[PDB]
C-alpha cells in the first residue's frame, strides 16, 4: 500500500515547486484520481476513521502550497460525499462501492464543465461587441472561441505584466480568426470606456463571492464598477473554495522576484525589496455575474453553493 | 552644412571604369559638392590632368610633397578644413549607403565613426556599436590586454578577426584638433583611432561607433580581388561590353569593355574584364583576367590570371599562363608560367 | 539513465573559522536550515535522485544531523551515501574516488557543498547530452553559470570570474578569476582556433554547477596534479594541443545559484533568499517537513514562526526571519534579521542586517548591526558592534562595551581576535 | 521632400486614424547626408529622437531648444528677406521633420508655439547677430525660469508637505519627482519609497536608480500589482507629462489607473507639474490624442515563447501602445505647482491668465 504513498509524494512535489499540473481542471483530475485510489487502498472500523485520514491528507495539501486551494475544496467535497454516505446508509461496508460511484459521477460531471459554459455563451456577447479579458484562462479560450462560430466581435487581452500569460490567449484567437487586439494592462482604464462587459477568468471562489484573481485583476473588476460594465466571472463551480478572506494573508503566491526586476541590474539590489503577487483579490461587491455550470448566479448566489457543497464543520480542515 | 568630402587617397581608376574616382561618384550622388581629393607629387602632377579627364562638375586637386601619411597629410590639409570633416581611403569601391554610419553618428554624438566589412583582432560592444578595442598581431605579441576598467563597466564584449574595414572615418573638429597639435601621429589607420580608443577611459567623454558590414570593400595589393568588383560592377553600373564595339561570337562571360577598342575576329573571354581601345584583334582566346590597354594582342591568347597592362605586345605565335605584363615587355611569343611572374 | 550527482560537503575554502570549530562548515544554518539542504532541495528539483555526498573533515556532524533529513526519509526520491572518509582535503581525490569505485555511472552533475540554487538543469542537462553523444565524447564539462551584473553584492571583494567563450557552440575558451587585475591576458590562440567570433565575459556568477561525465573522473586520475575544479579547467584550457575536449559553457538567465564561500557571501545570499530571490525555497514553504520550521509568512516579507510573542511596539520594518521559540520586549527595532531559535531580547534594541542564530541572547538597549552570532552567543545591556562581526561558540560580552569592527570572538585565544570571555578582554 | 513613414500595421479598429510609428524606417535611410534642406542640429535631434534616446518630456524639451539654439546662431536671412516670416518658414518643415520622426508632446509644442511667438515678435529694425543673440539669450531665460528654477520652486512648495513616517508611491522617469523626493530627502525627511513601474518601455527604474543611488529606501512592483501596496500608502505621487484644458491630467499609460484604484483605496492623489508643459486642447475621452509608438517592441520574452512570434502573419491579432490615459479631474486632489498647492478641477483659471 505504499504505492498510494508514493504517488501522494510525486503529487505532493510537482504541487510544491510551481506550474503543474498547468492546467486547473487538470490539478482537479489528478487530484481526485488520487483521491479514489486513497479510499480504494486502505478500509476502515467506521468511515468516521476515513473521514480523519482524508482530513490529514487534505491538511498536508492545502498547507503544502494554500496559493492554489482547488484541491483543498476536492477534498472538502470528498468529505462531503462520505458524510452524506454514512448519513444516509446508516442514518456499512459495502458502501465503499457507494463511494466510489459518487466520485465517478462528481468526476464525470467534471469532464463536462468547460463544454457546458460553452453553451451559455452563445446567449450573452451578440456580434461586434468588445469584451475584455485578462489572462489565458483556458475556460474564457472556451467561452469565446465557442461563441466564434455564429457571431463576431472584438476581444482585447490585457497582459498580467508579469509574464506574457495575457498574449498565449491573443495567439490563440489568432488561430480562432476573431480580429483580438493585445494591451499592456496599465492601459485598461485608458480603455475602459469602449468595453462593454469585461469577461474574466479566476483562480478560487471564496465563500464571500470575492473572487482571488490572476493578478492585474483588481484594477479590472475596480474600472469595471467605475464604468459600471458588468463583470463576466468565467468560473467553473468545482473553482470554489469555503475560505473567507481574512486569515493570515497567505494569500497571495509571491513568485519568483526575478520577474519584475530581472537580477541583471547591479548593485541597486541591495536596498531595493521588490514584490511580485501573481493573485491580486478582488472584492465581491463588485462581481456580476457568475457564469457557471449552471448558468448565471450572482454574488450573494455563491454561499448557496457552499451551503450544499462543503459540509460547513470542516473549513478549518 | 555640416561636413566636407576630404578624401585622404594617394595614388589609375584603371579598368573599363573610373576605379579611383569611384569613392567621390558615390558620396557626389549623396550631396557633397565639395570633394577635396589630394593628389600625387612626388615626381610631377601625374594626378590632376587625369582629373580633367572625368566627368563631375564639382571636383578639387590638392599637390602634395614626398612622403604624406595619413594624419600627416591630415595635419598638412588641416587650415582648409573648417567643419567636421569625412575623410576617406582610396579604393571605396563598396555599394554600402552610407547614411547608416553617419546616422550612428549623428545620433549619439559620437567624436569618430567607421566601417567593417567582413591581422587586426578587435573588440566590439554588446549592442556592436561602441567599439571597446582595436589592434593587431603587429601591435602586440599574444596578449589581448583589456583594462579591466571597461569589462567592470561594458559588461559584456563580442571579437572580431573576420573584418575588412574601409578606413572612412566621420570626424568631429576638434579630433582633428587634438591630432594638429599631436605632431608625431603619422597614420589615423595605425596609430591615431586606437589611441583614441586607447583615451575613452582615463556626459562629455568621447565615443568610437564601429560597424559591421557584408556588401563590399576596398581594394589592396591583389587588385584582381575587384575583378569581383568587375563581375559585380555591371550591377552598380544599374544606372550609374556597357559600350563598345562587341562581337556577339567572341566569349562575353561577365565581361566589361569600353568604346573604340579592340574589336576584330577569332576572340574569346572567359569570367573576367578588359580594357579599352587597345590591339587585341587577331585570333584570340579567352584569358579569364583582366588587361589595360597599348597592349598589341594576336595568336590565341592561352593565358588565364593574369593582367596584360601598359608596356606589353604579343602576336603570331603568342601564349602565355598568370605571367602579368608590367614595363619591358616588347613581346611576340613567350609561354609563361602560371607562378608569380610579372614580364 | 538516472541522474547521479557526486557532492562533496567540505568546500575547501576553509574561511569559516574560527565558526568552523563548533560545527562544520556545510550544516550552517543560514535560514534556520542547513545550506546542505537547499542544496538537496535543488537536487531533487532538476529531479536527481542518486546523489553521493562527502564530507571528510567533521563527518560526524554531517550524518548526525542528516539522518533526519529531508531526503533521509525512507519515502524519499533520493537515495544518500555518506562515504565518510577522511584521507582527501582536495576535491581531485574524490573525484578520482568516485572513479575508483564506479558509482557514477555516466552524465554525472558534480556539485560543490552549500550551493543556493533552484535552477532547471534539465535544459542545460539536455544540451549536454546533445553535443556529447550527438558529439561522441568531444565533450567532457559543460560548465552551467548564471547572468549577472558585477556591482551586485553576489561578486564580493573577494571572488569575480571572467571568461573567454565562443559564440556558436558556446564551448569555455578560457577562465579566470580576477582578484585585483586592472587589466587582462587573452592569447591570440583564442583566434589561430577560429576566425568565427569569439566573446569575452564578466557577467557570470561562480555558480559552480559544473555538470561533468565520468571521464571527467577520468581527466582527474590520469593526471594526478588536479585539486580543485580551476586547476582541472585551466589544465585542460592549456592542455588544448591534444586530447582536451574543451568545455561547453553555458549560461541561464532567471535563476539564481550561487556557491556560497565566505562571511559576506553567506550575508549576501542569505538576506537575498528571505526576499525570494530563489522561489520555490523559502522557509514559509517549509520544504523540509522538519516540524519547527513551520514559518508563518506575513505581512510585507516579515516572515514569522510560530510563538513569536513579538514585543509591543516591536516594529520589524522587512525581511525578518523571526524563528521559532523567539521572545522580544518593547520597542525592538528589528530589520533585515534572521531571528533563529532560543532568542530572548530585551529593549530599545535595534539589530540592523544582523544574522543571529539558535541559542543567542541579548539584553536591554543593545544595539547591533551587520552582526553575527551563533549557539548561545550573548550580548548584555548597551553593548554594540560593526560589519562582520562575528561571535560564536557561546561567548558573552559584558555591559557597557562597545566593540570594534572585526570582532571575531571565539573559544579560542591563538585563531580569534579575542578568546572566550565574560567581558572584552581578558581571554 | 520628406514622406510619411508608414503606420505600422493596422491598429485597433478605433484606433485607425492616430499614426502608429516604428523605429527601423529610420527616415535618414533616404535623405541626403548633408544636411542640406533639412537643419543639421535639427536631423541630429530628429534622428536620435524617433529611435527613443530622449524620453523625458521635460528633457525633451530641453534637448529641442538646444539644438533650436544652435539653428538660430547659425540661421541667416536671404538677402534682406525678413527673419520673423523666413525663420518661420525654414522652422516649419523642421517641426514637421520632428513630428514624422516622433509626435509632438504637449511640452514640445508649448515650446515650438512660443518660440514661433517670439520670433514673430521682435521688430524689423534688427540687427542680425543682434537678434539672434538676444533670441539665444531670452530662450534660455525661457528655459531656466520655466524648467531650471520652476523644479526648485515645486520642490520649496513640496517638502514642507511629505512628514516623516509616510511612505510615498511614485511612477515613472518624470524628473520632476525624481526632484522633489530627492530634495525633501536631503532636507532631512525620513520616509520609505515604493516605485511601481508598467511595461513596455519599463522606466520607473530611472528613478529607481536615481532614488537608491541617493540614499532613499525604496520598494519596486508593477502596476498590474498596484492593488497590493495600497493598503500602506499615504501619498501617491505622480508626474504629469502634459496637462489638458478642463481640469483633467494627461499622463503616461500607467498614471490614471493608479489614481483610480488610489481613490478606490481612499489615498490622497497628489501630482507634480510645471506651468509650460500645459497645452490648451481640451479631452476627457481616451483616443483623441494618444501616439502610438512601435507597437513590435512589447513582444514579450519567455522559455522561448516570443508569444507575438509575428505581429504580422496572424491578421487576427493588432497591437496598440497608449502612450498616454487622461485621469479626470475630480480623483487626483492636489495639483503641486509653482504658483502653490491648487486644486486639480480649479486648474485652468491659474494656468489661462
Amino acid at each position: 500500500g505504499s504505492e498510494l504513498s508514493e504517488r501522494i509524494e510525486s503529487f505532493v512535489e510537482t504541487l510544491k515547486r510551481g506550474g503543474g499540473p498547468r492546467s486547473s481542471e487538470e490539478m482537479a483530475r489528478e487530484t481526485l484520481g488520487l483521491l479514489r485510489q486513497i479510499i480504494t487502498d486502505h478500509r476502515w472500523s467506521n468511515a468516521g476513521e476515513l473521514m480523519e485520514l482524508i482530513r490529514r491528507e487534505g491538511r498536508r495539501m492545502t498547507a503544502a502550497q494554500p496559493s492554489e486551494t482547488t484541491v483543498g475544496n476536492m477534498v472538502r467535497r470528498v468529505l462531503k460525499i462520505i458524510r452524506e454516505e454514512y448519513g444516509r446508509l446508516h442514518g456499512y461496508a459495502q458502501l465503499q462501492s457507494n463511494i466510489i460511484e459518487a466520485i465517478n459521477e462528481l468526476l464525470v460531471e467534471l469532464e463536462g464543465t468547460m463544454e457546458n459554459i460553452a453553451a451559455q455563451a452563445l446567449e450573452h456577447i451578440h456580434s461586434n461587441e468588445v469584451i475584455m479579458t485578462i489572462g489565458f484562462s483556458r475556460t474564457v479560450e472556451a467561452f469565446l472561441k465557442e461563441a466564434a462560430r455564429k457571431r463576431k466581435f472584438h476581444v482585447i487581452v490585457a497582459e498580467c505584466a508579469p509574464f506574457c500569460q495575457g498574449h498565449e490567449m491573443a495567439v490563440n484567437l489568432s488561430k480562432a480568426g476573431i480580429e483580438t487586439t493585445v494591451m499592456t494592462d496599465a492601459a485598461i482604464f485608458a480603455v475602459m470606456s469602449r468595453v462593454n462587459k469585461v469577461i474574466i477568468g479566476t483562480k478560487t471562489i471564496l465563500a464571500n463571492g470575492a473572487l482571488r484573481a490572476v493578478t492585474g485583476t483588481h484594477t479590472l473588476a475596480l474600472a469595471a464598477k467605475h464604468h459600471s460594465t458588468p463583470l463576466i466571472v468565467c468560473a467553473p463551480m468545482f473553482k470554489l473554495s469555503p475560505q473567507f478572506p481574512n486569515e493570515e494573508d497567505s494569500f497571495h503566491k509571491f513568485v519568483a522576484p526575478e520577474e519584475v526586476l530581472p537580477f541583471t541590474e547591479g548593485d541597486i539590489l541591495e536596498k531595493v525589496s521588490v514584490h511580485c503577487p501573481v493573485f491580486d483579490y478582488v472584492p465581491p461587491e463588485l462581481i456580476t455575474l457568475f457564469i457557471s455550470n449552471i448558468g448565471g448566479n450572482a454574488p450573494s448566489y455563491i454561499y448557496r453553493l457552499m451551503s450544499e457543497l462543503y459540509h460547513p464543520d470542516d473549513h478549518v480542515l | 552644412m555640416e561636413f566636407q568630402a576630404v578624401v585622404m587617397a594617394v595614388g589609375l581608376p584603371v579598368g573599363n571604369k573610373p576605379l579611383i574616382w569611384y569613392p567621390l561618384n558615390l558620396l557626389e550622388r549623396v550631396g557633397f559638392e565639395e570633394v577635396i581629393v589630394v593628389t600625387t607629387r612626388d615626381v610631377q602632377k601625374a594626378l590632376c590632368a587625369e582629373f580633367k579627364m572625368k566627368m563631375k562638375p564639382d571636383i578639387v586637386c590638392i599637390p602634395d610633397d614626398a612622403d604624406m601619411g595619413t594624419a600627416d597629410s591630415l595635419r598638412y590639409i588641416y587650415p582648409k578644413l573648417k567643419t567636421d570633416v569625412l575623410v576617406l581611403s582610396c579604393d571605396l569601391i563598396t555599394d554600402v549607403a552610407l547614411h547608416e554610419v553617419v546616422d550612428l553618428f549623428r545620433a549619439y554624438d559620437a567624436s569618430l565613426a567607421m566601417l567593417m566589412r567582413k591581422r587586426d583582432f578587435i573588440g566590439v560592444d554588446s549592442t556592436g556599436k561602441r567599439l571597446l578595442f582595436m589592434a593587431n598581431e603587429a601591435d602586440l605579441d599574444e596578449e589581448l590586454v583589456i583594462k579591466g576598467s571597461i569589462l567592470q563597466k561594458h559588461p559584456r564584449i563580442r571579437f572580431h578577426t573576420g573584418l575588412v574595414d574601409a578606413h572612412l572615418y566621420c570626424l568631429k573638429k576638434y579630433i582633428v584638433d587634438f591630432l594638429m597639435e599631436n605632431g608625431s601621429i603619422t597614420s589615423i589607420r595605425s596609430e591615431l583611432i586606437p589611441y583614441l580608443v586607447r583615451k575613452q577611459f582615463s556626459l562629455k567623454s568621447l565615443d568610437i561607433y564601429s560597424f559591421i558590414k557584408e556588401a563590399n570593400t576596398l581594394n589592396l595589393a591583389p587588385y584582381d580581388a575587384c575583378w569581383n568588383a568587375c563581375r559585380g560592377d555591371r550591377w552598380e553600373d544599374l544606372s550609374r561590353s556597357s559600350a563598345q564595339i562587341v562581337s556577339k561570337h567572341l566569349v562575353g562571360v561577365d565581361s566589361l569593355i569600353g568604346p573604340e577598342t579592340q574589336i576584330g575576329e577569332k576572340s574569346s573571354i572567359k569570367r573576367s574584364v578588359i580594357g579599352s581601345s587597345c590591339l587585341i584583334k587577331d585570333r584570340v582566346t579567352i584569358t579569364n583576367c583582366l588587361l589595360m590597354n597599348s597592349v598589341t594582342v594576336e595568336e590565341g591568347s592561352n593565358i588565364q590570371g593574369s593582367v596584360i597592362c601598359n608596356n606589353a605586345v604579343i602576336e603570331k605565335g603568342a601564349d602565355i599562363k598568370d605571367c602579368l605584363i608590367g614595363s619591358g615587355q616588347r613581346i611576340e611569343a613567350k609561354a609563361k608560367r602560371v607562378n608569380e611572374v610579372i614580364v | 539513465p538516472p541522474l547521479q550527482a557526486v557532492l562533496v560537503a567540505d568546500s575547501f575554502d576553509r574561511r569559516f573559522f574560527p565558526i568552523s570549530k563548533d560545527q562544520p562548515r556545510v550544516l550552517l544554518p543560514l535560514a534556520n536550515v542547513a545550506l546542505i539542504d537547499y542544496t538537496l532541495e535543488f537536487l531533487t528539483a532538476t529531479g536527481v535522485q542518486e546523489t553521493f555526498v562527502f564530507c571528510c573533515w567533521k563527518a560526524a556532524q554531517i550524518k548526525e544531523h542528516l539522518l533526519k533529513s529531508k531526503w533521509c526519509r525512507p519515502t524519499s526520491l533520493n537515495v544518500v551515501r555518506i562515504i565518510t572518509s577522511e584521507l582527501y582535503r582536495s576535491l581531485g581525490d574524490v573525484l578520482r574516488d568516485v572513479d575508483a569505485k564506479a558509482l557514477v555511472r555516466s552524465d554525472f552533475l558534480l556539485v560543490y557543498g552549500d550551493v543556493i540554487s533552484n535552477i532547471n538543469i534539465t535544459r542545460a542537462l539536455e544540451e549536454h547530452r546533445l553535443r556529447r553523444k550527438l558529439e561522441k565524447n568531444v565533450s567532457v564539462m559543460t560548465m552551467i553559470f548564471k547572468e549577472s551584473s558585477p556591482s551586485h553584492p553576489t561578486r564580493c571583494h573577494e571572488d569575480n570570474v571572467v571568461v573567454a567563450v565562443d559564440s556558436t557552440t558556446n564551448r569555455v575558451l578560457h577562465f579566470q578569476k580576477t582578484q585585483g587585475l586592472r587589466r587582462f591576458a587573452f592569447p591570440l590562440s583564442l583566434f589561430q582556433g577560429s576566425s568565427d567570433g569569439v566573446e569575452v565575459r564578466y557577467d557570470l556568477l561562480d555558480c559552480h554547477i559544473s555538470i561533468c561525465s565520468p571521464q571527467v573522473a577520468q581527466l582527474f586520475t590520469d593526471n594526478f596534479d588536479y585539486q580543485t575544479r580551476d586547476d582541472f579547467v585551466r589544465g585542460l584550457l592549456v592542455n588544448e594541443e591534444i586530447l582536451g575536449n574543451q568545455i561547453h559553457m553555458h549560461v541561464t538567465a532567471k535563476e539564481y545559484g550561487a556557491r556560497v564561500s565566505n562571511l559576506h557571501m553567506y550575508s549576501a545570499v542569505c538576506a537575498d533568499v528571505i526576499r525570494r530571490w530563489v522561489y520555490p525555497l523559502t522557509p514559509e514553504a517549509n520544504f523540509t517537513d522538519s516540524t519547527t520550521q513551520s514559518c508563518t509568512h506575513s505581512r510585507h516579507n516579515i516572515y514569522r514562526g510560530p510563538e513569536v510573542s513579538l514585543g509591543h511596539g516591536s516594529i520589524l520594518e522587512e525581511n525578518v526571519l523571526l524563528g521559532s521559540g523567539t521572545v522580544i520586549g518593547s520597542n525592538c527595532f528589528i530589520t533585515n534579521s534572521v531571528i533563529g531559535p532560543g532568542c530572548h531580547i530585551g529593549d530599545n534594541v535595534v539589530l540592523d542586517q544582523t544574522y543571529l542564530w539558535q541559542g543567542v541572547r541579548v539584553a536591554a538597549g543593545a544595539q547591533i548591526h551587520q552582526s553575527l552570532l551563533c549557539d548561545n552567543a550573548e550580548v548584555k545591556e548597551r553593548v554594540t558592534l560593526k560589519p562582520r562581526s562575528v561571535l560564536t561558540s557561546q561567548v558573552v560580552v559584558g555591559p557597557n562595551i562597545t566593540l570594534p569592527e572585526g570582532s571575531v570572538i571565539s573559544l579560542h585565544p591563538p585563531d580569534a581576535e579575542e578568546d572566550e570571555d565574560d567581558g572584552e578582554f581578558s581571554d | 521632400q520628406v514622406p510619411t513613414r508608414k503606420d505600422y500595421g493596422s491598429k485597433v479598429s478605433l484606433f485607425s486614424h492616430l499614426p502608429q510609428y516604428s523605429r527601423q524606417n529610420s527616415l535618414t535611410q533616404f535623405m541626403s547626408i548633408p544636411s542640406s534642406v533639412i537643419h543639421p542640429a535639427m536631423v541630429r535631434l530628429g534622428l536620435q529622437y524617433s529611435q527613443g534616446l530622449v524620453s523625458g518630456s521635460n528633457a525633451r524639451c530641453i534637448a529641442l531648444l538646444r539644438a533650436l539654439q544652435q539653428v538660430i546662431q547659425d540661421y541667416t536671412t536671404p538677402p534682406n528677406e525678413e527673419l520673423s516670416r523666413d525663420l518661420v518658414n525654414k522652422l516649419k518643415p523642421y517641426m514637421s521633420f520632428l513630428t514624422q520622426c516622433r509626435p509632438l508632446s504637449a511640452s514640445m509644442h508649448n515650446a515650438i508655439k512660443f518660440l514661433n511667438k517670439e520670433i514673430t515678435s521682435v521688430g524689423s529694425s534688427k540687427r542680425e547677430e543682434e537678434a539672434k543673440s538676444e533670441l539665444r539669450a531670452a530662450i534660455d531665460r525661457y528655459v531656466q525660469e520655466k524648467i531650471v528654477l520652476a523644479a526648485q520652486a515645486i520642490s520649496r512648495f513640496a517638502y514642507q508637505k511629505i512628514s516623516n513616517g509616510d511612505v510615498i508611491l511614485v511612477y515613472g522617469c518624470s524628473s520632476l519627482v525624481s526632484r522633489i523626493l530627492q530634495e525633501a530627502w536631503t532636507e532631512g525627511r525620513r520616509f520609505r519609497v515604493v516605485v511601481v513601474d508598467s511595461r513596455p518601455w519599463l522606466e520607473g527604474r530611472h528613478t529607481l536608480r536615481s532614488l537608491v543611488h541617493a540614499g532613499v529606501p525604496a520598494s519596486y512592483l508593477l502596476i498590474p500589482a498596484a492593488s497590493y501596496v495600497l493598503p500602506e500608502v499615504s501619498k501617491v505621487l505622480l508626474g504629469a507629462h502634459a496637462l489638458l484644458a478642463n481640469g483633467s491630467v494627461m499622463s503616461r499609460v500607467g498614471t490614471a489607473q493608479l489614481a483610480l484604484v488610489a481613490r478606490a483605496h481612499n489615498v490622497p492623489v497628489l501630482v507634480c507639474c510645471e506651468t509650460y508643459k500645459f497645452c490648451e486642447r481640451v479631452q476627457t475621452d481616451a483616443f483623441v490624442s494618444n501616439e502610438l509608438d512601435d507597437p513590435d517592441d512589447l513582444q514579450c520574452k519567455r522559455g522561448e515563447h516570443v508569444a507575438l512570434a509575428n505581429w504580422q502573419n496572424h491578421a487576427s491579432l493588432r497591437l496598440l501602445n497608449l502612450v498616454y490615459d487622461v485621469t479626470p479631474p475630480e480623483l487626483v486632489d492636489l495639483v503641486i505647482t509653482e504658483l502653490g498647492m491648487i486644486p486639480c478641477s480649479s486648474v485652468p483659471v491659474v494656468l489661462r491668465v
